[PDB]
């Protein structure tokens, strides 16, 4: 069936009909900062070319109409000093543009329009420059790789924690960098018939994180298993343990947000769980363990999982029955 | 429809018969010709075959509704049902024409890149007359036969 | 200096095409807009083209790169400003508009210039040509500040991009693309690609655009109809032509223009012959061009006629639906309004009605067509054209007659098929019965009587097609037999140079492929004319009485 | 009647008598880095010819003074090797400064005092290159634009749910890119008198977006109606239907704030509601649908509506027949 955010974190819900009114391109800078690295790379090495071929074809032709571009010896001095074709002449334009400098053909000051395609020429080099650094940098900023090396356990397994129904996931990090105040969304979504007759397609609805007096983010050092009750207030309270596994359509999500420490940019990680991913009734192997003088994690073990006798039940049937015991 | 076929199929062999004649370096540019006609006649032929069949799956329920019509007569005008069923004729010969459409302007799409592959081969089978020809080949009368 | 007008020349197209590459880099890395002028710039466009290859002759024929670079830079400038007019098409914007508008402005005052340098002094008509088409374009670009957003007062007042075809879920767009595609169907090529990934559904395929739907078709007709009323078998004939109009004269003007342009083939085939027997390149590309752009042409004629039939289709349906309600149960009691009856009129109606509104735009353009095969034989036979004159003057009336004889056939044909289908209605829905005490010999023998009396009219129609055929194959070749053979020894005196052969043998093969077809095309014609008469007797029943 | 703050998300408030102490301009750059572009690509340009026409004009004033302008041969060496004219100056001015170094003509070591000028050219020209770089990078990330692509529905309906007054609004996405972390401010202002005789012109409260367990965010993929419940402690429970589309002076707005992915700044939209605009029972059109393998959203029927038969009357009134029923 269709999934509403793929496992990589990427969105799948494709748009249809965009009233486009010009905006995608408004955003001259911050849509092509998005690209990836090879057509940024060619748009980049096109505009400088493209300024380059113009201002080499101008001075070309202002040469050619001095007439100092006809080979005379004498009664003239070239507006530009030993030129000779459109070669020399593009040489030029790479020589003065792009601030090399070499002074092998000389601008004189004899004839002032090339005083000014020269101030012209110049400061159009110098802005163009400007904004093909400032956004290639704004690029660098690029973090969405670290949000790439934030890993989830592939399925996520429900328990029986102090003698309510539980639901535990993994998360973790993956490099000595960390990650500022990370704070975790954790939605679902259903497709929902209200009792006035309205039904939804797709219907998000919070469910808590369950940390201390409250808060809705985490501190990750550790892999740390995400620990929320399900309780008869909650929105997942009513499903059953049979029906799950197959016929039923409930994506989890969770979106865990923070900031990295160097770049200072706030990224994400989002993931989804089918119906027929998660599982009931187990539990995680314990990773961390108590090494030489340090705690050891050990990856292996991230994914596994023991069987566990718990009693398996409905959560409404359950909370009946914790009303009966 | 049997005889202008032949008739067609006859002046084809007749043609590039010709033209190999007049030009025996033709065959090195007829063979992509060849290729590039079949893929795209492989490509038409499962389309044209789809949109022939749903022509016919729709172009019967129409009739059906047609004679049910004529004959349960009274029933239909003493109900006075008879926007419903206008409604209902209009949805279906809606669908039976786009049906037609879709299935006329996939044949109209194969035959202009079946023109455009006509005007290729006639373009280089001229260009390759006109320079050998006359450069290396020094024939006259063969020309005339090649380009009519 | 020459050379130096040519640069200058040289400089706005590398102007336009330098600043189109960013733009073009970005787009490249579902609402239509159109602008007033729109088919106008692609026509306009194709002009340069075609001018434009011919500067790129000229400068062959004069080789000096500068002084032929020109026509190479506006090659791709025209290409260019196509793109920028496709992303423009797909995405509105003011400026872009303006960036077209200045190059324009540009290469106007360029060309200028070399003309007033050339008058002070077959370059001029070029030139001349260019510079009228780009100021048709630059008029075009003022149109287009003047309608909506250039500079003009704050707001558009923009139109709010047309809803009839790019509403929702449309699966079918040829009103609704640029003007270069409808010509070649580019739209196409998804949908078709996308067939052989998934089979095809009613669900897949769209639904019919604003000014497609056989609810404005019976519209349109029933107002024609009204409005003849009010001023018979004939008068339906007069409404259903005026309702198509325009559309159905369009497919014959495009088909005669797809005529003339196909007998302008043979005469390049006449210089290509003619050099070579001795500007020859440049006839290969321009028949080349020539060949492409008929075959364009001819297939955007049988488009129109084909959306023509099917409207027809759709709106006689509807119409004789609704009268089928008015109809009075004693006419259903009656044989005319038999169901079977009524079935065959439905199906075989369309079927007939949509083959000849196929076949009449074909036929719209067989006199003119003739006519301008003469006029060209003329100047290529000389006097020899008697001939070949009295052969296609002799061929017109024993046709005719022939296809008097022909049709006389067909129409009692018609009738013992239609007798014929009755029969065997009321012989299967009573099979029971009749195998039952077994009466199968006496109805097994009247169909087949029936069917004896309809091959005798089959057989008939046959001998006569096939006496057509050979009247059609054997005058043709007498014809070119006798006006070779008249001009090489008989008068003429006049070497005829093989280039005037090819070229009269290909002007003839042109000519004779409508004849044949003309014999066909009467099938189909009696055929309508028969299913109006039935579609007017039918509406011509009792109606049903208002109280 | 006048609008707090307009739908393209531009305030309207005009002030009025500013106390003006100068700080308008003491945020010398984060003045101009608010700018448009030709204004910014003007004051950029004309800050890089002042200072090029400064220093010309102090070297053909030295030249002149050196007496190395008065056209001799021998007897002395200039100290810019090569000079004649004001122009060639400004040549060697502005090849100098923009660092291409033509050295056609050669400042020599026989003036102390050109060295002296060439020494603060050059650290003038860095200095105000590195200026005119980083300003212009700050300005390209205005992500603002981005606040351009979002859009809500025109106008907002309220509703019927689980047997209470709602109110609901669209909002939505227009690319690709994520809005990390989105929050919604929903506000409501109204000309207000206390019961202390203290009369207010305009009175902002927040009345709450109702999410999971609490959480004043929300995630954005799809479009999402935002879903709130009136209740008798909601500042807008007092209001009644037939007076709302005519007469009384309401302005609801929302403000959804969230940081953009690539850039990393943080940007808002605001819009504004009127009680003209606002309009009673009905409910929109579904436009998620599930597509051949994926989830296909269709914005023509973004702004689309449909009659539903809800009871119409004020909420205070409804709360007190839900008192009764
Ligand atoms: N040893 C490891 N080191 C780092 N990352 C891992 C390791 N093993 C798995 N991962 C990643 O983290 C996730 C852990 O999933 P897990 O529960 O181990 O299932 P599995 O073992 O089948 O991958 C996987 O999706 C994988 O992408
Ligand atoms: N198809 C579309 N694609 C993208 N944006 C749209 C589209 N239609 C409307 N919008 C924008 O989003 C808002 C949706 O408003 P809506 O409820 O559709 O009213 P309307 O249809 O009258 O614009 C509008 O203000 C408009 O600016």
């Amino acid at each position: 069936r269709a999934r509403f955010v793929s496992k990589k974190g990427n969105c799948n819900v494709a748009h249809k009909n965009i009233r486009e009114q010009g905006r995608f391109l408004q955003d001259v800078f911050t849509t092509l900062v998005d690209l990836k690295w090879p057509h940024t790379l060619l748009i980049f090495t096109m505009s400088f070319l493209c300024s380059w071929l113009l201002f080499a074809m101008v001075w070309w032709l202002i040469a050619f109409a001095h007439g100092d571009l006809a080979p005379g010896e004498g009664t003239n001095v070239p507006c530009v000093t030993s030129i000779h074709s459109f070669s020399s002449a593009f040489l030029f334009s790479i020589e003065v543009q792009v601030t090399i400098g070499f002074g092998g053909r000389m601008v004189t000051e004899e004839c002032p329009l090339a005083i000014l395609i020269l101030i012209v020429q110049n400061i159009v080099g110098l802005m163009i420059n400007a904004i093909m650094l400032g956004c290639i940098f704004m690029k660098t900023a690029q973090a969405h790789r670290r949000a790439e090396t934030l890993i989830f356990s592939k399925h996520a397994v429900i328990t029986l924690r102090h003698g309510r129904l539980c639901f535990m996931l993994r998360v973790g990090d993956l490099r000595k960098s960390m990650i500022i105040s990370a704070t975790i969304h954790m939605q679902v979504v259903r497709k929902t018939t209200s009792p006035e007759g309205e039904v939804v397609p797709l219907h998000q609805v919070d469910i808590p994180m369950e940390n201390g007096v409250g808060g809705n983010g985490i501190f990750l050092v550790a892999p740390l298993i995400i620990y929320h009750v399900i309780d008869s207030n909650s929105p997942l309270y009513d499903l059953a343990p049979s029906d799950l596994h197959h016929h039923q359509d409930l994506e989890i999500i969770v979106i865990l947000e923070g900031v990295v420490e160097t770049t200072g940019i706030t990224t994400q990680a989002r993931t989804s769980y089918l119906a027929d991913e998660i599982l009931w009734g187990q539990r995680f192997v314990p990773i961390v363990a108590e090494e030489d003088g340090r705690y050891s994690v050990d990856y292996s073990k991230f994914g596994n999982t023991i069987k566990v006798p718990t009693p398996l039940c409905t959560a409404r049937q359950l909370d009946e029955d914790r009303s009966l015991l | 429809t049997l005889e202008c076929l032949s008739r067609s199929t006859l002046l084809c062999v007749s043609a590039l018969t010709v033209i190999s004649y007049v030009t025996p370096v033709f065959l090195v540019a007829l063979l992509p010709l060849a290729v590039v006609c079949y893929f795209i006649q492989k490509y038409f032929r499962v389309a044209s075959r789809d949109l022939q069949q749903l022509d016919d799956t729709t172009q019967l329920p129409l009739l059906s509704h047609f004679a049910e019509t004529v004959e349960g007569l009274t029933t239909i005008r003493a109900f006075r049902y008879e926007a419903r069923f206008q409604q209902k004729l209009l949805e279906y010969t809606d669908s039976n024409n786009i049906a037609s459409l879709f299935l006329t302007a996939a044949n109209r799409w194969l035959e202009v890149r079946m023109e455009y592959i006509g005007a290729c081969v006639v373009l280089i089978a001229a260009a390759t007359s006109i320079s050998n020809s006359l450069h290396r080949e020094l024939s006259a009368g063969l020309v005339g036969l090649g380009l009519t | 200096n020459g050379c130096f007008v040519d640069a200058l020349n040289v400089v706005p197209h590398v102007f336009l095409l330098f600043i189109t590459f960013p733009i073009l880099f970005i787009g490249w890395g579902s609402t239509w807009l159109h602008f007033p002028g729109h088919n106008l710039r692609w026509i306009l466009t194709f002009i340069l083209l075609f001018v434009l290859v011919c500067e790129i002759a000229e400068g062959i024929l004069s080789d000096h790169l500068h002084l032929y670079m020109p026509a190479g830079m506006a090659f791709m400038a025209a290409i260019t400003s196509v793109v920028y007019y496709h992303n423009i098409e797909t995405s509105n914007f003011p400026k872009l508009l303006i960036a077209l508008l200045i190059y324009w402005t540009l290469a106007f005052i360029t060309k200028t210039i070399k003309f007033v340098k050339f008058y002070d002094h077959l370059r001029f008509c070029l030139t001349g040509l260019l510079v009228i088409l780009y100021g048709m374009l630059l008029l075009v670009e003022v149109n287009v500040i003047r309608v909506r957003r250039y500079i003009f007062f704050k707001t558009p007042r923009e139109v709010k991009p047309p809803e009839d075809l790019q509403d929702l879920g449309v699966r079918f767009l040829q009103p609704f693309v640029n003007l270069l595609s409808k010509g070649t169907y580019w739209w196409m090529n998804a949908f078709i690609k996308t067939a052989h990934k998934k089979p095809i559904d009613l669900r897949a395929i769209g639904k019919l655009p604003i000014a497609m739907r056989a609810l404005t078709n019976y519209q349109r007709l029933c107002v024609a109809f009204d409005a003849q009323a009010r001023k018979g078998a004939r008068a339906i004939w007069r409404a259903l032509c005026h309702a198509f109009g325009r559309r159905l004269i369009l497919s014959s003007t495009f088909r005669i223009l797809a005529d003339l342009l196909g007998f302008a083939g043979p005469l390049c085939i006449f210089g290509i012959v003619d050099h070579l027997g001795k500007n020859a390149y440049v006839l290969a590309v321009l028949l080349f061009l020539a060949l492409l752009l008929q075959r364009t042409f001819l297939q955007a004629s049988y488009y129109v006629a084909i959306e023509t039939g099917i409207n027809l289709r759709g709106a006689i349906q509807t119409k004789i639906y609704n009268k089928i309600m008015h109809l009075s149960t004693s006419n259903l009691s009656m044989g005319e309004m038999t169901a079977g009856q009524i079935c065959n009129l439905v199906a075989i109606d369309t079927n007939q009605l949509m083959w000849f509104f196929f076949l009449c735009p074909n036929l719209w353009a067989m006199p003119v067509q003739i006519i301008v095969g003469v006029i060209l034989l003329y100047y290529i036979l000389g006097v020899s054209a008697l001939i070949g004159a009295a052969v296609i003057i002799l061929l017109a009336p024993v046709q005719y007659f022939v296809a008097t004889k022909l049709s006389q056939a067909q129409r009692s044909t018609l009738e013992h098929s239609n007798e014929r289908l009755k029969q065997t209605n009321e012989m299967l829905r009573g099979m029971k019965l009749l195998k039952l005490y077994a009466w199968e010999s006496i109805f097994c023998s009247r169909v087949e009587v029936t069917r004896r009396k309809e091959m005798t009219s089959l057989r008939a129609f046959a001998v006569y097609t096939s006496i057509s055929i050979f009247m059609n194959t054997a005058i043709p070749i007498a014809a070119v037999l006798i006006t070779f053979v008249g001009h090489v020894s008989f008068f003429k005196e006049s070497d005829l140079s093989p280039s005037v052969a090819f070229a009269s043998l290909s002007l003839f093969h042109i000519l004779v492929t409508p004849l044949f077809l003309l014999s066909s095309v009467v099938r189909s014609t009696v055929k309508a004319l028969v299913s109006v008469q039935k579609l007017s007797e039918f509406l011509s029943s009792a109606e049903i009485r208002e109280e």
